[PDB]
């Protein structure tokens, strides 16, 4: 019994009129804050039921919530769209009852269940960031000529492959080899957005302060093959890869 | 003359532009919706490609110092090097600039040379500095792409001096536009996709390549047949999807076969969007060789398909001149109406 | 008689018009938002086109001493010239006047005659100056747009005079607009740095602003106004409206035509000549909307066709007739779809359109009106 | 008002294009599709004047 919506975004019509939801969407943490604050907390409803207070997220609650950023429902009109599933019962009248300038159309929600078999195909759309955590020389200043200490640093570097492989067989060979680990077996899935994501955040007199968020994202397409169907309940609104919060682990429940 | 290529090409959704929000770029032609190319998307496509390598002739840089620090092997020319730009008029906010130079691969070594040597002051080094990057054109891609230099004036001193910064383009692309509205993904609110049917639209002036390559020709036409090579043998981004079908002709004017898909090509039919597609292309074509082409220069085409397959003639209209089948000979069969140009012999210039 | 161009154009994906912001000019026709080609971008692009070079003997010019200096030879007359100029109304603050002289016509060795003149002074060469410029009345494009130049009254000294310089131009071109809805689009553009750098590189992010529309373009040459503006010379006057017909037949505006490709050409040309101007914008009051069994293109023909047929049947006055030249390319959309034979002739290739409209206008033809060339 | 005086109107449009209202009709007395019957109309009830005498007036 999974809570699955759609919020529908405009990105588009007369580019003179500034459109708060085009730059809604590019950040993470925008997006991230908005869809996080859309399960407030019972007692605030009870305290404040119009939305009306400046919000803290310590009286949020806190739970593992999770979207997808997609668009192009076409039939002469671009549009983007918002799948958001997370284990809560979310609110749309509540969320966006003073930001109808960011919608392009009312928000619509049913009630849908999952279901799964063993040896059964299914077709599936996932987004990964591409992250291999590796031991780096470190490499500052670069004032003219280059300055490296022994220390090597740890971090997640993004996916890179040789020079005699293609991206997509190397993107389909990382997918063969996470899937007997999650639990599926897939025969051939298809690249078709490989780049980089870009995002900021602030923190805690005090200031702010912009850091360039960092992802090399990778959204991917068509037709899985499973190998128990006990494998699969655990991963709908937990996530699969990194950047698990920020919207990287929905699960197309499409059987076909 | 004016040489103009129409070419009807089958493109994946896998390997396509994309804008800021990572939808495929879209635009609305005849009152329909089309998946939409953009000009950039393919001049950098072919900018990029294996067939174009051997005249990459061009960079563009917002990081000059650096390329100053490739050549000299003495670490101590980074700082002055960023001091003369800095006098030129080019912003320091990092160790790139703040404006793009769009330059060529033979004057960033004078670049150097007037960096490294101390004999004279920093106004003198920005004016010898702005002599170099300002006749930096002698490259195809320059003379292709065009270009648009220009510096800032409230950190420039005042004796420093520019020439004419301006280079421009002999290349229009048009937006690719798919003639059929454009696929509707699977609404998931409830090999793996088919490639969508693309015209595009080259032209290139031949008189303005010259002049932008300072009268060097077989550098030209090989720019020309490397072009053609390219533009039919390239995927923007990721990744042979050869081209449907390559309509070439040589005329004084521009003219564009767009509105040939003004109707879109509704076809429930995957395997005939392609040939009916070529079919209305005719149409049109024969409609402007009727409505517009007659008396002063007749002009004269060149119809491509591999091994001939998709004809473009209505099997009685002789509105193509010749209908080959080979891409090669298609460079051949282009580059010998602009006078002798070799195609074997042409490679040898850069 | 009033010659008069109806225009239907279906453009590619383009902006041929920007404003300072880079927005494609709009326009509100109907209360809708509609498309915008400006009437002084569509009489340039005539007048600096490749069939409208013959006749471009009109300059718009405040470096008048410079082109001075061009033609007169190796001798200096830069300061001498600069003086005269200053004293006759044209102020100069820089290296240019700011006063944009349209003395146009190629007497410019008349005006190097008296600047160069080492025999009179400076006042009296004003003089013999400003009655050169004050009859320029000649080259085709200063009958089609006129002068406006009226000195300066800060500056002149009182002992020159002046005489008439307005033309009262014969052309009245209205503004292109679309016939359906604007539809602007956001393009992405990147710089993509050639070398390789520390972060991802990309050396300039923005946006560019282009659209998609089919236009209406109205164009009126007033035959007897632009004949009394050439001062006779009635050859170069139906050599003017041919090299008109021709050029705004096949020509665009250049802005950003070198991403935007867009040379499309028209689809319809409706040529009428009737004493009173009539413009059939009203036609494209309701925008016109796509029918999945037609294409736009054909609508607006067809809603041309009607309001048309409306217009002559409504306003027939038998005194003055109405007639009509359609030309659509190899009679791909006719006018007259549903019932009607507005047009008196419906003609498949530009060239004898125009030897049809030079018909009418006086007989002549296209061939012997080539050698007024001016 | 509606009685005494009637207050005689007529309604033009080319060839007819835009009725005077698609509600119940006879608002005008004469829904004339061409501007010069209109010119005559009107002159037929200021008293009778064709268009062809009062020309040669001035």
């Amino acid at each position: 019994m999974i809570y699955l919506s759609r919020l529908l975004i405009d990105t588009g019509g007369n580019p003179d009129r500034p459109r708060p939801g085009r730059k809604w969407l590019d950040n993470i943490y925008n997006v991230h804050r908005r869809l996080s604050m859309a399960f407030p907390s019972g007692l605030r409803r009870e305290q404040d039921p119009h939305f009306l207070k400046p919000f803290s997220p310590n009286d949020f609650q806190k739970t593992p919530f999770l979207f997808r950023v997609d668009n192009n429902i076409d039939g002469n009109d671009k549009r983007a769209i918002i799948i958001v599933q997370s284990v809560l019962e979310p609110d749309w009248d509540y969320c966006f009852q003073n930001a109808l300038d960011f919608l392009a159309a009312p928000p619509e929600t049913k009630e849908y269940n999952p279901e799964f078999k063993a040896g059964q195909l299914l077709r599936f759309r996932l987004r990964v960031n591409a992250s291999v955590r590796r031991h780096i020389p470190e490499m500052v200043q670069q004032d003219g000529q280059t300055i490296e200490t022994g220390k090597i640093l740890h971090k997640r570097v993004s996916l890179t492959w040789d020079a005699s492989s293609t991206p997509d067989q190397a993107l389909a060979d990382w997918l063969a080899a996470k899937s007997p680990k999650l639990g599926f077996t897939l025969q051939r899935c298809e690249l078709l957005q490989l780049g980089w994501v870009y995002g900021s955040k602030p923190e805690p007199w005090r200031e702010h302060k912009y850091n360039p968020l960092r992802f090399r994202a990778a959204l991917l397409e068509g037709v899985l093959e499973v190998d128990d169907p006990k494998l699969f309940l655990k991963t709908l609104s937990s996530g699969i890869g990194k950047a698990k919060s920020f919207g990287f682990g929905l699960l197309s429940v499409l059987p076909i | 003359m004016l040489i103009e290529i129409h070419m009807i090409q089958n493109h994946s959704p896998a390997n396509l532009n994309r804008d800021d929000l990572g939808a495929p770029k879209t635009c609305y032609f005849g009152g329909v919706l089309r998946s939409r190319i953009s000009s950039q998307c393919i001049k950098r496509s072919i900018r990029t490609s294996n067939d174009f390598k051997a005249l990459l002739g061009g960079v563009r840089t917002r990081r000059l110092a650096d390329l100053i620090q490739q050549e000299a092997g003495e670490t101590e020319c980074w700082k002055k090097a960023q001091e003369i730009l800095n006098k030129c008029g080019f912003k320091n906010k990092d160790d790139n600039t703040k404006m793009l130079v769009f330059m060529s691969k033979d004057k960033i070594k004078d670049l150097a040379r007037i960096v490294l040597d101390n004999s004279l002051g920093l106004t003198e080094a920005a004016q010898q500095v702005a002599n170099v990057i300002a006749q930096a054109t002698l490259a195809p891609d320059i003379a292709l792409c065009g270009r648009m230099l220009e510096p800032n004036d409230k950190d420039k001193d005042k004796k420093v001096k520019w020439s004419n910064t301006t280079v421009e383009a002999a290349l229009q692309v048009a937006h690719a536009i798919s003639t059929h509205i454009a696929r509707p993904e699977i609404d998931y609110f409830v090999s793996m996709f088919a490639s969508a049917c693309f015209y595009k639209y080259f032209s290139i002036d031949w008189e303005q390549l010259v002049k932008n390559l300072k009268g060097d020709t077989n550098l030209a036409a090989h720019t020309v047949g490397a072009f053609l090579l390219a533009a039919a043998k390239t995927n923007p981004s990721g990744k042979h999807n050869y081209p449907d079908g390559i309509l070439v002709e040589f005329k004084n004017s521009p003219i564009s076969y767009a509105n040939a898909f003004v109707r879109p090509v509704s076809v429930v039919k995957e395997s005939d969007l392609v040939e009916q597609s070529i079919g209305q292309l005719s149409n049109y074509v024969n409609d402007i060789r009727l409505g517009y082409y007659d008396e002063q220069s007749p002009v004269i085409g060149f119809w491509f398909s591999p091994n001939n397959r998709y004809p473009l003639g209505y099997k009685h209209s002789k509105l193509a001149s010749r209908n080959i089948g080979n891409l090669n000979e298609l460079v051949g069969a282009v580059l010998d109406y602009i006078g002798g140009f070799k195609w074997e012999e042409v490679q040898k210039s850069k």
